[PDB]
């Protein structure tokens, strides 16, 4: 009846420690639509986050992309956490700044 | 130019 | 070259006396260009890609008016769906539908589209001939007896070979330039510790479209296909795309590996190894 989602979390540009960035965590393949995604710098929800518009796929599943602004650092680490009805408990993606 | 439904399902 | 339109509707009941979320969104050669959306303060039909703003008010207000009368349908569709599946209220349910044309080499309709899925699966879809149809399931049945009662293929058979094929025409002359760009992807190759003597080369693709892309690594010149690690194609969130394939290659022995991208806006396949 439902999809478990795939994700990717990754930069927008090559990553470069102390230059502004753009963090994208992309989920694909759920169904229904309605999904929770937050994304986590040290374990804490990052305030402003942007979703991009609902879409589906030819397969009727539903795609999405979040993103933010970020500034990748030495120290620091960055996740996705998503959460949706397919899936007993949330899942959560750390960015890997070579994938 | 999309397509409208006229019977319902 | 080949060319198609489509458009990908979604509607969500959702708990409570509120009524479902509908929207719409229209490709053309699988590239969003026009979008509706029930919850926005105004709800109307907007242009989604630059070109779209040739078409004047009397386009908008006809496409929007259009949305508000399948805003309706789908809640009427939703609500006899309850009672079929035998369901209760305070649930939450999706019904889906993909409409469409594909136009052939010679630009006439090659294949016409016109399919609906109920909680992501597939429900009732108009066969190749524009005449018949396949029910998924018992309840689907009962829209398809309906139907041939109705004679609702004719009217979706006359919009497939008419007005589908017409405005995509339209579409093409009007976003020509723009819908055969190509930006070819920027690549480059980054080495990685990995484990024991081992260590991992990964060859890079940045910032192309469209999205369709290949990536291969070969040994001294030779494909190598079997251990390769790749990624599904993910959107760099500016319009273009990325994508990487990599593998692990014996500490050393780096240079002898390159990476073959091929893309329609190179022209050549970008060849590339190891740096640094």
């Amino acid at each position: 009846i439902q999809k478990t989602p795939q994700i990717q979390v990754y930069s927008r540009h090559p990553p470069e420690n102390g230059k502004p960035n753009i963090l994208n965590c992309y989920v694909t393949q759920f169904h229904p639509p309605h999904i929770e995604i937050q994304m986590l710098k040290n374990g804490k929800k990052i305030p402003k986050v942007e979703m991009s518009d609902m879409s589906f796929s030819k397969d009727w599943s539903f795609y999405i992309l979040a993103h933010t602004e970020f500034t990748p650092t030495e120290t620091d680490t960055y996740a996705c956490r998503v959460k949706h009805d397919s899936m007993a408990e949330p899942k959560t993606v750390y960015w890997d700044r070579d994938m | 130019s999309s397509v409208i439904g006229v019977w319902y399902l | 070259g080949p060319h198609s339109m489509r458009y990908f509707e979604t509607a969500v009941s959702r708990p409570g006396l509120e009524e479902p979320r509908y929207i719409s969104v229209g490709y053309v050669d699988n590239k969003e260009f026009v979008r509706f959306d029930s919850d926005a303060e105004n709800p109307r039909y907007e242009p989604r890609a630059p070109w779209m703003e040739q078409e004047g008010p009397e386009y908008w207000e006809r496409e929007t008016q259009k949305a508000k009368g399948q805003e309706q349908w789908f809640r009427v569709s939703l609500r006899n769906l309850l009672g079929y599946y035998n369901q209760s209220a305070g649930g939450s349910h999706t019904l889906q539908q993909m409409s469409g044309c594909d136009l052939g080499s010679d630009w006439r309709l090659l294949r016409g589209y016109l399919q609906f899925a109920y909680e992501g699966r597939d429900y009732i879809a108009l066969n190749e001939d524009l005449k018949t149809w396949t029910a998924a399931d018992m309840a689907a049945q009962i829209t398809r007896r309906k139907w041939e009662q109705s004679g609702a293929a004719e009217h979706y058979k006359a919009y497939l070979e008419g007005e589908c094929v017409e405005w995509l025409h339209r579409y093409l002359k009007n976003g020509n330039a723009t819908l055969l760009r190509t930006d070819s992807p920027k690549a480059h190759v980054t080495h990685h510790p990995r484990s024991k003597g081992e260590v991992t080369l990964r060859c890079w693709a940045l910032g192309f479209y469209p999205a369709d892309i290949t990536l291969t690594w070969q040994l001294n010149g030779e494909e190598l296909t079997q251990d390769m690690e790749l990624v599904e194609t993910r959107p760099a969130g500016d319009g273009t795309f990325q994508k990487w394939a990599s593998v692990v290659v014996p500490l050393g022995k780096e240079q002898n590996y390159t990476c073959r991208v091929y893309h329609e806006g190179l022209p050549e396949p970008l060849t590339l190894r190891w740096e640094r």
